């Protein structure tokens, strides 16, 4: 089966930057690969086809360009309405495969999240559950690691987190994680820490909380 | 005047059946070619069926070969996408777009599409066993005493729902900024979760009273919550 | 010897011996020279009958099963042996012979087994033994018979229109003996459009299905659905009848209409009120109309005393099917079969509707005569008369036993034959054949069909014309294309005919028995269009189609190197300008108008050209032929060039020229510029007439009102004074009337 191996997966530039994405076949394949720019729940919509050929309407900024197996997607100047996820696909006989995805973060200055941890709420804890929250917000970028501690003991396998996309007015970034089991299990342990590990952290940082206070 | 418009999505049970609809105006559907391109939430583009432009001869992606089938009627100028034997890994935005035979070429071995020109707005299908749910909500309050200087957070916690989608708004839409509501989990137990926070003056806690305001349409639920 | 030799002889030992019982004895010796005479489905009922009397003869067996050889009807031919076999032991060579048909026909059995060790003992190692022997290995085995099973469901996948492919299916089924799958597949696929169309497709329908009625498992299993298949057979044996008597000859025809009347003798007993009984009725019309174009296509042959006579049989055979009602269509279990059969109901209609006028246009009232003497019961034994062989039983023949009561004796209104027309246009799969036929019969009548609302209901949503009409790329064919296209087909059509027959009516042929009426050029042309737009051609085969449409877009549009006879555009545009002045919408009214233009705007360089009586350079290889019967003349040249400029402002006044258009309008007195010049003037009025104006502007405001009146008063007064005036209206009578109460009200 052919492969159209994009890269990179996430790339982070600012405004003019002349920006690159590339993507490779696996077997040799003819000029027959096309690009797209999909913005978050919208549609797809066609940038370049046949290569190189620009498709009517698209900027004169676009430009596709191939060499030996790998086909690569150019823009000259950054704008802001082209930050947004692109993909390129190949059709080869009775086929058609897509590249995984090149998602385009607007680069700003490094900032710390400002954790905050919860414990299950009374009410959760009536219907027999036990969820506890970590917040990190409003930091950049998006690369960040979180790490549950039951009385100093490591958890995984058991918890789950969500990102927002980068905010439109500071260009930031939030999480949450929650830590999920049951109430019998959440009144066995007394000690819940919620780590950081950020670029932003001068050194990693852990908030936490005692059942009871 | 040239459209694409998809139907016949909706939720539907595990091992079950659908039929997608892709109502084509404005350019001939018979020189046309027509594929479908589902995408799960989160994840790239997947294509799943193509009909060659003159004829109609499909091709399904092994991922549900046999399973779906892809047809065109020319006296209703649609298109269309049965779906079998559903599985929860089908769940996902399915799209149609045409190629055509200007981009359409046949060779040895099979044929060929330059591009996807024309997309639609997309259809959603969700394939999954959970039956419809109302949300729960737990608040989420600060247990901080000032905390980060003048700014404490507050959040609430939308939990065993489904399906999605679920809407919040903070004092009914007085708190607008500093809110930052997460995208949903799904649980492995079917129901999706998501929590909602804000970022408030320590200094006005106390004061304003904050409540979270929760809406999930497809089971006619509403709940607020103040925190 | 011939027909009359063998015929006549019926009355010689007819007057010799009379009671039923030495008259069937004479059947072996009466089929003793049909066969002699190449008679075989007449033949077969005479020694079968003989067969009846005496059931114990070897030899009578024995010669229909030779006969049953003829006919490559297995099953058949060997039970005749067997029976002459177990009569007299004595006949080696056929036990050879069931050995030999039981081995080649299927070894599944263990019966083709036995036959072939008999053989061998009558036959000690004969050459034919080993033969055998070597046949009944040759079948293949269980995972044999699966792998081709396989490549046909494969090959069926991606070929479901192959006629050969469908009917290998329904001989793997039978191979296997597992006939309710092969009439499973047999009537899902008789909802297949083209299918239905295939001569040898609806042959091996009729036959799979009888063998499933006398089949052990068609009892055994049940007898609810036993109608069902049974409705099936019948619409088999319509197409099948609508096929073979266009292509096959006079005898074939006619051996087919006794099949049909079998099954209607066989169906109409159960009655009841279900789809069976549906389509008991729907067919039963079918039986007559190809009854009577079967009549028809005798007397054409023959002498003129046969065809007054058998026109006349066949006018009542086509009131029959006329007068029979619309069948209920709601009763049907499902949207397809009730579609597919009103669909058929709406070609009955249309075909005999077309043909029963046509044959009451030589005479005054010609269709009551033929009511008032054939009705009488005197008639249905002249028709059981002329179609068959007296000798058949007359008692289970539909014919002989149909209640003929009541013929309507109304000769069609056009208005319904119409809707009858449009709603059959998919009868045959809109095959140029089709439209041609109905185009020309229209061509004599004084409506004119809607040609473009056929076209509507062949290619949905294929716009009326094309932005794209720089290029001649066939993805911008529109409908106006093919409207102009059928229009020069019917026109080319006629006068080729109109030529045939001054060597040698024309309108008189019924649609089977008449032969392809358009150019081979023009026929591969609209199935081209048709599978390509149908979107039923072959990925490789895509790229040729498109070019053969390709080719002949330039011509349909009079563009570069068109072979168009200049009266042809005329034609084109004038039709084009009354088919669309007719309309009611703008957008429709522009298209028309503007094509009409287009091509009126390529013919006046040729009429002034022709106006000095000078030579037009004729064509190379035309697409639509060249007629010096209708070369233009000087004598009507200054007309076309009026009747054009009529042309140009009635698309004047559609774009905005109105000041143009009126100072042409009214330099010219006709019957159609006073609509056009009171159509435009009517509108001046009504937008102006009631808002809040100057009074001044209200009263020249309701001038023009004062003049549409007028002009619509000098219509109708020339119009009822003058017949030729009232053809020349570019809408109804009543029309014009209409508007004018209306503004007079105003």
């Amino acid at each position: 089966d052919i492969q159209m191996t994009q890269s990179p997966s996430s790339l982070s530039a600012s405004v003019g930057d002349r920006v690159t994405i590339t993507c490779r076949a696996s077997q040799s394949v003819s000029s027959a690969v096309a690009w797209y720019q999909q913005k978050p729940g919208k549609a797809p919509k066609l940038l370049i086809y046949s290569a190189s050929s620009l498709y009517s309407g698209v900027p004169s900024r676009f430009s596709g360009s191939r060499s030996g197996t790998d086909f690569t997607l150019t823009i000259s100047s950054l704008q802001p309405e082209d930050f947004a996820t692109y993909y390129c696909q190949q059709s080869s006989s009775s086929l058609i495969t897509f590249g995984q995805g090149t998602k385009v973060e607007i680069k700003r200055t490094v900032a710390a999240p400002s954790v905050f941890i919860f414990p299950p709420s009374d009410s959760q804890l009536k219907s027999g559950t036990a969820s506890v929250v970590c917040l990190l917000n409003n930091f950049y970028p998006r690369e960040a690691k979180v790490q549950w501690k039951v009385d100093n003991a490591l958890q995984s396998g058991n918890s789950q987190e969500s990102v927002t996309e980068q905010d439109s007015k500071d260009s930031t970034y939030s999480l949450s994680s929650t830590l999920t089991l049951s109430k019998a299990d959440y009144e066995k342990h007394k000690v819940y820490a919620c780590e950081v590990t950020h670029q932003g952290l001068s050194s990693p940082v852990t908030k936490s909380f005692n059942r009871g206070e | 005047e040239v459209q694409l418009v998809e139907s016949g999505g909706g939720l539907v049970q595990p091992g079950g059946s659908l039929r997608l609809s892709c109502a084509a105006s404005g350019f001939n559907f018979s020189s046309s070619s027509i594929h479908w391109v589902r995408q799960a939430p989160g994840k790239g583009l997947e294509w799943v069926a193509s009909i060659y432009s003159y004829s109609g001869y499909t091709s399904y992606a092994d991922s549900v070969k046999g399973r779906f089938t892809i047809s065109a009627d020319t006296s209703k100028n649609t298109a269309y996408l049965q779906m079998n034997s559903l599985r929860a890994e089908d769940t996902a935005v399915y799209y149609c777009a045409r190629s055509p035979w200007r981009w359409s070429g046949v060779s040895d071995g099979g044929f060929y599409y330059k591009a996807l020109d024309y997309w639609g707005q997309g259809t959603l299908v969700t394939v999954s066993s959970a039956s419809t749910k109302g949300p729960s909500v737990f608040p989420l309050a600060p247990s901080s005493k000032s905390t980060s200087g003048g700014t404490a957070a507050l959040g609430c916690l939308v939990k065993d729902y489904f399906p999605e989608p679920v809407t919040v708004s903070w004092n009914s839409g007085a708190l607008t900024s500093g809110v930052h509501t997460f995208p949903a989990v799904l649980q492995s137990s079917g129901l999706y979760s998501l929590s909602s926070v804000v970022t408030v003056p320590s200094s006005s806690l106390g004061t304003q009273t904050y409540i979270c305001n929760v809406n999930h349409k497809p089971s006619n639920t509403k709940v607020d919550k103040k925190v | 010897r011939s027909k009359a030799d063998v015929e006549r002889y019926i009355a010689s030992v007819q007057g010799s011996t009379p009671s039923p019982r030495q008259k069937s004895m004479k059947g072996f010796y009466f089929a003793k020279l049909y066969y002699e005479a190449k008679e075989y489905d007449l033949a077969k009922k005479y020694i079968c009958t003989y067969i009846n009397v005496q059931e114990r003869d070897p030899k009578a067996h024995r010669f229909l099963g030779l006969l049953y050889e003829l006919e490559e009807n297995t099953d058949k031919a060997v039970e005749c042996y067997r029976r002459s076999v177990e009569l007299n032991p004595t006949q080696k060579d056929l036990v050879l012979k069931i050995a030999e048909l039981l081995c080649k026909n299927d070894v599944t059995d263990g019966r083709a087994k036995y036959w072939l060790e008999r053989a061998a003992k009558l036959f000690p190692g004969s050459p034919a033994i080993y033969k055998l022997k070597e046949q009944l290995l040759d079948c293949e085995g269980e995972d044999g018979w699966n792998k081709l099973f396989d490549l046909i469901q494969s090959e069926l996948y991606v070929r479901p229109d192959d006629v050969h492919v469908n009917i290998r299916l329904v001989e793997v089924y039978r191979s296997t003996k597992r006939l309710k799958d092969a009439v499973a597949h047999c009537h899902e696929a008789e909802r297949n459009i083209a299918l239905r169309s295939s001569l040898e497709w609806n042959s091996c329908v009729v036959q799979t299905l009888k063998e499933y009625l006398e089949s052990l498992q068609c009892l055994e299993s049940d007898k609810s659905d036993w109608r069902a298949t049974n409705t099936d057979l019948l619409l088999a044996y319509a197409n099948l009848m609508l096929l073979t008597l266009s292509t096959r000859d006079v005898q074939e025809s006619r051996e087919l209409l006794q099949s049909f009347d079998s099954a209607l003798q066989s169906v109409k007993s159960l009655g009841g009120n279900d789809e069976l009984s549906a389509t008991f009725l729907e067919m039963k019309g079918h039986f007559y109309m190809h009854a009577g174009s079967l009549l028809l296509k005798m007397g054409q042959h023959s002498s003129n005393v046969q065809w007054r006579a058998l026109s006349e049989l066949a006018a009542l055979c086509y009131l029959i099917a006329f007068q029979v009602p619309r069948p209920k269509i709601k009763l049907i279990k499902g949207e397809a079969g009730q579609n597919l059969l009103e669909m058929m109901a709406c070609d009955r209609l249309s075909q005999s509707g077309h043909m029963l006028l046509n044959l009451s246009r030589g005479k005054q009232d010609f269709l009551k005569e033929i009511v008032e003497t054939f009705a009488n019961k005197s008639g249905q034994s002249a028709l059981y008369d002329a179609l068959f062989s007296s000798q058949s039983p007359k008692d289970t023949s539909f014919l002989g036993s149909d209640d003929i009561g009541n013929i309507d004796v109304r000769e069609p209104e056009l208005e319904d034959l119409t809707r009858y027309d449009v709603g059959a246009i998919r009868a045959h799969n809109g095959s140029l054949q089709h439209l041609t036929w109905l185009g020309l019969q229209w061509n004599s009548l004084p409506a004119l069909p809607g040609i473009r609302k056929w076209l509507k209901q062949l290619f949905h949503h294929l716009p009326h014309e094309t932005s794209r009409l720089e290029t001649n790329a066939p993805e911008s064919i529109c409908i106006l294309d093919l409207e102009v296209f059928l229009l020069g087909v019917v026109y080319t059509s006629h006068l080729q005919l109109k030529e045939k027959c001054n060597s040698h009516q024309p309108l008189c042929l019924p649609l089977p028995v008449c032969k392809q009426l358009c150019t081979e050029r023009q026929k591969s042309w609209w199935d081209a269009v048709c599978t390509l737009i149908h979107r039923k051609a072959v990925p490789g085969n895509v790229a040729k189609l498109r070019l053969l449409v390709q080719h002949e877009i330039n011509t349909l549009r009079a563009q570069e190197k068109h072979g168009l006879q200049p009266a042809l555009l005329v034609h084109w545009a004038e039709c084009l300008q009354k088919t669309g002045s007719g309309l009611n919408s703008f957008y429709d009214q522009r298209e028309y108008m503007g094509r009409s233009v287009h091509y009126w705007k390529k013919v006046l360089p040729l009429l002034k050209i022709i106006k000095k009586k000078n030579s037009i350079p004729e064509p190379i290889d035309p697409l639509f032929k060249h007629f010096h019967s209708v070369d233009i003349q000087a004598s009507e040249i200054v007309e076309y060039e009026e009747d054009a400029h009529i042309t140009f402002a009635i698309l004047d006044a559609v774009n905005g020229n109105i000041e143009d258009a009126v100072t042409a309008f009214e330099s010219i007195k006709s019957v159609v510029s006073y609509w056009n010049l009171a159509l435009i003037f009517h509108r001046k009025a009504e937008d102006i007439e009631n808002d809040a104006l100057s009074p001044e502007e209200q009263e020249e405001c309701k001038n023009y009102l004062r003049k549409t009146r007028d002009y619509l008063i000098k219509i109708i007064d020339d119009s009822d004074s003058n017949l030729s005036v009232v053809k020349k209206l570019p809408v109804p009578l009543e029309s014009v009337k209409e508007m004018l109460n209306s503004v007079m009200q105003e």
